[PDB]
C-alpha cells in the first residue's frame, strides 16, 4: 500500500530498526560494537547504521517511493548489551544479498563501513563480524589454489612449512638478497620472503631482486633435493607495474609471489588472485596496515573480518599473527579466526569472538602464517597452536643465528620436526615443550646455539585487543 | 508545488538565479575586482556562438571529453592589468556594449598567482533574446 | 678488531633514536602520537617504531653489516610530550629518500604504517601527519587535473560548485537514475553523482546506469546552456572492471568519474588516475571507510595524512567534510587538511594540526568537497569555511526537497549565489548569514519552501577528533 | 661520418661543410611526410607566404590562456600558432589539456574567418612511446599539424615521427633547437646545410631557416644557399652561396623553409624578396606584443605580407621600395600603423661569425 | 595605477639579471661561457641568455600579466670574468623546476641550449656546467642497472673490464665478425662490441651478425667458463 511523500526528517528507527525481522539464509549479517553518543538511544543508533549503511539519508527523499524499500533496506534487527560497559552495544544488522556486487569485497566493505563510522550521533563504531552467506561466497573466485592444492603442489606434508623474512628489512643489494636466501634456503627453510615494504627501491630494484633470488631458489633446490620458494612481492604504485612483476614470476618459473592486500587494496588483490589462478603461482598475503583498523576495542573492525574479506578477495596465505611473539594476538581471539581462515564450516563461538556461524561452501582454506619476533623456544607453542596447518616465519629467527643463515635455518627446522615427531609420538607440546627443546638442543650443536642466545627473550604485555 | 519550467530557461553561469544585477550591485562587484587586486576583462559572443555546442566533435575520434565549442568568448581590447580604478572598468563596459549592442558581454576577473578567472558574470544579452525566463517565470 | 657481528637482542634506542640528528631537506618526516606500554621509555618505544617501519628487526642481524645502516635507518630523532596527557607522546622520525619507491603511495604506507601499530609495547599509535619533500613529491603523477585545469575546463568560475547524491542510497533502477539525475541537473546543480555504494547490482548494472545518466546529463546541459556532470562510479572489484567502467565513459564523452580510493585501493586508484590523465577524464573521490582510520583521537592515521596521500596519488575532487553535517569534523582541524589540499605551501601551524611546513612543488591541488546532512541553512557557514574553490553536495538536502529534484536543486543554486553575492558586496557571512538566507527566501518561493522543511534541523554533538 | 673524427688529437678543429647525397642512396628514404606542394594543396593556401606566430612567455601559460591566446591570433589573419619549442608539458600546463583547448581555438578561428587554420602541437617528449601518444592525440582530435624538435629529440625519434605523419596524413613542423651549438663557428662544428639536408631525409614538412634580419645569425648569401638545397629538387654547385656539391634530390619533396625569431612588420618586404612565396613568417614578439593585443597584432601582420605581396606583383622592386610600401599600407591600416610606431627604430645589427 | 602593459622593446637586463637572487635547491642552475660582441655589457648579454632560454622574447608581450614572470623566468643572478680572457664571461643561470618536464632529457637541453647559441649579440657561447638538483633527478628512470648491478650480473670483481672494438670498422660478412669475436673473448677479454657505425649495411644485415655473434660469445663462454658479452 502506497503512502505520500512527507517532506521532511524523521527517526532513523522508524524505518530501520526492526527487532521482530526473521533474517534470510542469503542475508549479510553485521555485528557491530557500537557506542552513542549521550541521549541517544541504541535503537536510533543501531538504525541509523543500518539506514546509512544501505538505502537511507538524513532526510525524507520522495524518490523512495519509486522503489520497494522493503525489499532493499539494511535492518537493525537486534541489539545486545555489552557486558561490563555502560554505553556499549551491539548492533546487528542484515543486508539484502541484491545490495551487493557480485564477487567484489570493495563493495561489500563500501557499504557496511564506508560512512557509518564518522556518524557524529556515535562516539565508537567497531565491526566485529560478518556472516557471508553461501549464496554470497560463490560469487568469488577465491583463494588461487588454497591449503590442500599447495601443499600438493610443493610435495610437503606432515609438518607446518617453515620460512623467513630476509633483513634488515631495507638497505640490501639484490645481489645480497639472492646470497642471503640462499644461504637460508638451504639450510633446511621451505620458503624465505621480501618484506613487505621491499618492492623497488633505489638500493634494489625488483627484476634484479627476481633473476639473483631465482638463481637462489634453484640453487638451494638442487643442494637440498627439497621444493624451494621465495615470496616475491608484487605489491606496487600501480596495477599495471604490480601485474608486470607477477608476469616475471611466471616467466622465471618461480612457484610464489607475495601481495600486501590492505596497502595495495582489495581492488588490486582480486586481480592478482585472478592472475595467479589461471598462471599457477601461490600467492602468499602480507597484512601491512591491518592493526591501524584492528587494533583498539572500542573502534574499528576486527582482523577476523578483514581475513574473511581476504579469504574472498583470495590468498593462499595470510598472516596471522603469532600470540607469543613482538606483535599483539590473543589466544583464544587466534585460534577463532584461524579456523574461520582454514576450515569449510565454523560454528557460532562467541567466547572465541565468532559472532556467526560461517559456511564457506567448499571455498577453499587459506594457510594461517604466524610471523614476527618468534624464535626456537616458541615452537613447541607455536606447533600447539596452529598444528600443521600453517608457516611459521623466523627472520630475525633466522639471520640473527650466530652462526649465519643456514645454521640458523637448520636449527629453525631441527626444533620444528622435533616437536613434530613428539606431538606424534603422544607428548603434551604444552608442558613437555620446553623439555623437547632442550633434548634437541644437546643434540643439534646449530640448535643449541640458537637456544644459547634466546633464552631469555620473551614477549609479554598486557592485551589490548581483548 | 511549482514547476521548474525546462522551455526557454537558459541560464548563464554564476549569478543567473538571482534577481538581474542593478548598476549598483555590478558596481560592488566591480569593487571586489579592484579591493582584491584581480585582473578585469570583457568578452563578448553573437548568439549563435554564446553556449556550449558540440559541432567540432564531428571531426573527432573517441576524444570529446571535457571538449566543448563556444566556451572561449572574443576578448575586448586587453585585460585591464594595473587597473586600480572602478570607474575605468565601468566605462569599459559601456564602449564595449556600445560597439556590440546585439553581443552578449560578460564581465571576467582574473588571479595571475592561481593563473585562473576567479569572477565571471554577464553583464549584456541581446534584445533578440527570447530563450531565457524571467525571474518571475522560471517556476509554473 | 672493529665493529663486528655480534649476536643477540639490545636496545633499539642504541641504533634508531637519534636526537642530535639534523634532518635532511629529502627526508620523509613522521609525527607519531604514541602511547607506550607501562615501563617502557618513550625514546625505547620511538626506536622501535623508527626501527620497524625502516630496516631493524627484533635480533641483531649480520647482513647489516654488508650495507650502511647510517645511510637506510629511519631515525627518531625528537620526542614531545603532550599537554594533558599522562602516557602520551610526539615521536617524530625521519626517513631516507633512498627507503621510498616512486610514484607509490602503496609503498610509503607500507614503510610507515605497515606493521608498527601492532607493536606489543605500545599502547596506541596514531599517525598524525607526514612531511613529502619535494624530491619525493616529484615522482608522482598526482591529480589528474587539479582546481584550475577542472574550472577551466568546465567554464566555471566565481563560486563553489554544486553537487547531489542520488537517493535512495541502493535500490533504484537505472532507467529512474537517470530520472532523477536529469531533474536535479536541470535545476541548477552543476554535478550528480553515484552513492559510493552504486557499482554494479541486480538492481541496476553499471553500463545500464552509464547509458541513462549519460543521456540525462546531455538533456539537462542542452536546457540549462550550463556544462553539467554526474560522477559514474568505476570503484570496481577487479583493476580489469575498474577500466572497463573508465573506458565507457570516455566513449560516451562525459567530463566525470569517480573511485572510493581506500576501498578500491591506492594501487587501483592510481592506474585510474593515470587513465583519467591520459584520456581527459575528471577524477572524483569518495573517502569511503577513511573514519574506520582517522576517527579515534589515541590511535589510527589522521585524515590529513590520507588527503596527502590522495593528492599524490591522483584525484581532482576529494571529499573534505562539512563540519556542520551529520558527519564528524572540527572546524580548525579541517581549514588545515583543506589547505594542505590545495595550496602550493602549507606553513607548520599546529593550532589547525599542521605538524610540519609542506611544500607540494606545483603538484595541482584537490578540489575540496563538503557533503553529508547538509541543506540551505548551511549554505552561508560552508561559502565562509571553503570559500569558492570547493564543491557543496546536497544529497537529501535535494532529493528532500517537497517539490522535487529540480525545484530542490533551484533552492541550493539560489542560497549559494545570494551567499556568493553577499561575500563580494563585503558582508560578512559569519554574522549576517541567516539574515543572507532570509532575504533570498523572501524572494525565492523554491527556497523559501526548503528553509522551511529544515529550519530546525542541526547536528551538533561532541567532538572526538579534537 | 661525424662519430669520431672530430675529436682527433692530430686536428685543433673541423667542420663538415658539405655532404653529396647521391640520388641512390636519396631514394632508401621516405623523406618529408607531405612537401611544400602538398602541404598548400592541403590547406588550400596559394599565392603568398604563410603567417605564424609562437605563442608567448615561451613558459608559464596555463592550457586555458594558451588557447585563448591561439584563438585571438589565428582569428586576426594568422594562418598558424605554435607551441613553443620547450613547450611539451610541464607542471604549469600538462600536454592533453593544451591540445584540447588549443583544438577549439582552432576550430572557433576556422568557423569565424572561414580560411583553414592550425597551430603546431609540441609532440617533443621524453621518449619515444610518449612522442607517440602526443602525435595520435593529435590524430584523433582532427586538427592539421604536429611539431618536432628533431635534434634535441633526435633523428631516430624524428624519422618515426616522420613515417607517422605521412601515414596518418598530419603535418609535420620542424624546430631546429641546439643547431647553433653544432653549426655557429666557422671553425669546427657542421655546417647548417648539412643539418638542412639530414632533416630533409629524415623528414619534415617545415624547417626553421632563419631570417637573416632577425635576432638570430645567418648570412643572407649562405641562407639563400640552404633553402634552395631545402626546396629545390635539383641544386648545382655554387661557392659563392656555399654550395660545395651539386645535389640531386631525386624528387623527393621539398621542405618549406620557416622563418622566425625577432621580425616584424618592417623586415616584411626584406622578407619577401629574400623567401617569396614559398615560406612560412613568424611573428611570436611580433605579435603578441602588439599595443592592441593578438587580433590586431595578426591583422597588420598579414595587411603587411599581402601589401608586400600585391606590390611585388604588380612590378615594384622590394629591395628598394619595400620602405615606401609600408609607408603606404600603414597611413591605410590602423592596425599597421600601431604595429610601425612601436617598433620602427628596432634593428638586429651585428658582425657576422658564420662566414 | 600598477603596472601594466607597455608595448615595445626593452633591455632584457630590467627583468632577468638578478644579481641578488639567492638560489633554491630546487633549481637548475647552469654555467655558461659566454663571448659578448662588442658594445654589449655582460650584464645584457647575461640576461639575453637567460630570457632566451625560459619566459622571454625580443619585445614586451601583453600575455606576460596573466601568469607571474618572477615564479618563472630564467634569472642570470651571477658574472663572473674569466682570468687571461678579455671578452669572455661566466654567466650562472638558475631555472625554476617548473620549466621542465619530468623525466625528459630532451626538455631540458630544448630549454637551456635550444635558441640562446645563435644570438646575433653573442660570439660564441659554451655550456660549461649543469646543476641537476635531487627533485629533478629523482623523476628520472636513469641508468637501466649502474655499475653495482652490472659487476654483480656479470660476476666479475676486482679490476677494470677489458672490450674491443671488432675491426675493419665496416666491410666484415656476419659469419667473419663473429669468428673475430669468439678469437677476442676466447682469449681473455670480457666484451667486444659493434664499432659504433655498424648498424644493418649491405654487407653485413644486423640480424645475421646478432645469431652468428651469440654463437661466438657462447662458446667462449664455454671454453674459459667466465661471462662473456659483445
Ligand atoms: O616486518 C616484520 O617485522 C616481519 O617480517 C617479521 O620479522 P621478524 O621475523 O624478524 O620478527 C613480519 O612482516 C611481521 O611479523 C608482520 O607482522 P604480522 O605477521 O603480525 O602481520
Ligand atoms: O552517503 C552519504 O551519506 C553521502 O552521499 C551524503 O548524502 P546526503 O547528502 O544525503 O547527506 C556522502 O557519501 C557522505 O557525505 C560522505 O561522507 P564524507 O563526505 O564525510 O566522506
Ligand atoms: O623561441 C624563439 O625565440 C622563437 O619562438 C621566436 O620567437 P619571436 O618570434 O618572439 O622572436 C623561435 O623558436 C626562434 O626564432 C627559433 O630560432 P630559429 O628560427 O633561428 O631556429
Ligand atoms: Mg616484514
Ligand atoms: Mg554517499
Ligand atoms: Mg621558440
Ligand atoms: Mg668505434
Amino acid at each position: 500500500a502506497g503512502a505520500g511523500f512527507k517532506a521532511g526528517v524523521k527517526d532513523y528507527r522508524l524505518t530501520y530498526y526492526t527487532p521482530d525481522y526473521v533474517v534470510r539464509d542469503t542475508d549479510i549479517l553485521a555485528a557491530f560494537r557500537m557506542t552513542p553518543q549521550p541521549g541517544v538511544p541504541p535503537e536510533e543508533c543501531g538504525a541509523a547504521v543500518a539506514a546509512e549503511s544501505s538505502t537511507g539519508t538524513w532526510t525524507t527523499v520522495w524518490t523512495d517511493g519509486l522503489t520497494s524499500l522493503d525489499r532493499y533496506k539494511g535492518r537493525c534487527y537486534d541489539i545486545e548489551p555489552v557486558p561490563g560497559e555502560d554505553n556499549q552495544y551491539i548492533a546487528y544488522v542484515a543486508y539484502p544479498i541484491d545490495l551487493f556486487e557480485e564477487g567484489s569485497v570493495t563493495n561489500m566493505f563500501t557499504s557496511i563501513v564506508g560512512n557509518v563510522f564518522g556518524f557524529k550521533a556515535l562516539r565508537a563504531l567497531r565491526l566485529e563480524d560478518l556472516r557471508i552467506p553461501p549464496a554470497y561466497v560463490k560469487t568469488f573466485v577465491g583463494p588461487p589454489h588454497g591449503i590442500q592444492v599447495e601443499r600438493d603442489k610443493l610435495n610437503k606434508y606432515g609438518r607446518g612449512l617453515l620460512g623467513c623474512t630476509i633483513k634488515p628489512k631495507l638497505g640490501l643489494s639484490a645481489k645480497n638478497y639472492g646470497r642471503a636466501v640462499y644461504e637460508c634456503l638451504r639450510g633446511g627453510l621451505d620458503f624465505t620472503k621480501d618484506d613487505e615494504n621491499v618492492n623497488s627501491q633505489p638500493f634494489m630494484r625488483w627484476r634484479d631482486r627476481f633473476l639473483f633470488v631465482a638463481e637462489a631458489i634453484y640453487k638451494a633446490q638442487a643442494e637440498t633435493g627439497e621444493v624451494k620458494g621465495h615470496y616475491l612481492n608484487a605489491t606496487a604504485g600501480t596495477c599495471e607495474e604490480m601485474m608486470k612483476r607477477a608476469v616475471c614470476a611466471k616467466e622465471l618459473g618461480v612457484p610464489i609471489i607475495m601481495h600486501d592486500y590492505l596497502t595495495g587494496g582489495f581492488t588490486a588483490n582480486t586481480s592478482l588472485a585472478i592472475y595467479c589462478r589461471d598462471n599457477g603461482l601461490l600467492l602468499h598475503i602480507h597484512r601491512a596496515m591491518h592493526a591501524v583498523i584492528d587494533r583498539q576495542r572500542n573502534h574499528g573492525i576486527h582482523f577476523r573480518v578483514l581475513a574473511k574479506a581476504l579469504r574472498m578477495s583470495g590468498g593462499d596465505h595470510l598472516h596471522s599473527g603469532t600470540a607469543v611473539g613482538k606483535l599483539e594476538g590473543e589466544r583464544e581471539v587466534t585460534l577463532g579466526f584461524v579456523d574461520l581462515m582454514r576450515d569449510d564450516y565454523v560454528e557460532k563461538d562467541r567466547s572465541r569472538g565468532i559472532y556467526f556461524t560461517q559456511d564457506w561452501c567448499s571455498m577453499p582454506g587459506v594457510m594461517p602464517v604466524a610471523s614476527g619476533g618468534i624464535h626456537v623456544w616458541h615452537m613447541p607453542a607455536l606447533v600447539e597452536i596452529f598444528g600443521d596447518d600453517a608457516c611459521l616465519q623466523f627472520g630475525g629467527g633466522t639471520l640473527g643465528h650466530p652462526w649465519g643463515n643456514a645454521p640458523g635455518a637448520a636449527a629453525n627446522r631441527v626444533a620444528l620436526e622435533a616437536c613434530t615427531q613428539a606431538r606424534n609420538e603422544g607428548r603434551d607440546l604444552a608442558r613437555e615443550g620446553g623439555d623437547v627443546i632442550r633434548s634437541a638442543c644437546k643434540w643439534s650443536p646449530e640448535l643449541a646455539a640458537a637456544c644459547e642466545v634466546w633464552k631469555e627473550i620473551k614477549f609479554e604485555f598486557d592485551t589490548i585487543d581483548k | 508545488m511549482m514547476v521548474w519550467t525546462p522551455v526557454n530557461n537558459k541560464m548563464f553561469e554564476t549569478f543567473s538565479y538571482l534577481p538581474p544585477l542593478t548598476d549598483e550591485q555590478i558596481a560592488a562587484q566591480v569593487d571586489y575586482i579592484v579591493a582584491n587586486g584581480w585582473i578585469p576583462c570583457l568578452e563578448f559572443a553573437e548568439a549563435d556562438k554564446a553556449y556550449v555546442s558540440n559541432e567540432s566533435a564531428i571531426r573527432f575520434g573517441s576524444v570529446s571529453c571535457l571538449y566543448y565549442d563556444n566556451r572561449y568568448w572574443t576578448m575586448w581590447k586587453l585585460p585591464m592589468f594595473g587597473c586600480r580604478d572602478p570607474m575605468q572598468v565601468l566605462r569599459e563596459i559601456v564602449a564595449c556594449t556600445k560597439a556590440f549592442p546585439d553581443a552578449y558581454v560578460r564581465l571576467v576577473a582574473f588571479d595571475n598567482q592561481k593563473q585562473v578567472q576567479i569572477m565571471g558574470f554577464l553583464v549584456q544579452r541581446p534584445k533578440t533574446a527570447r530563450d531565457f525566463q524571467p525571474a518571475n517565470k522560471r517556476s509554473v
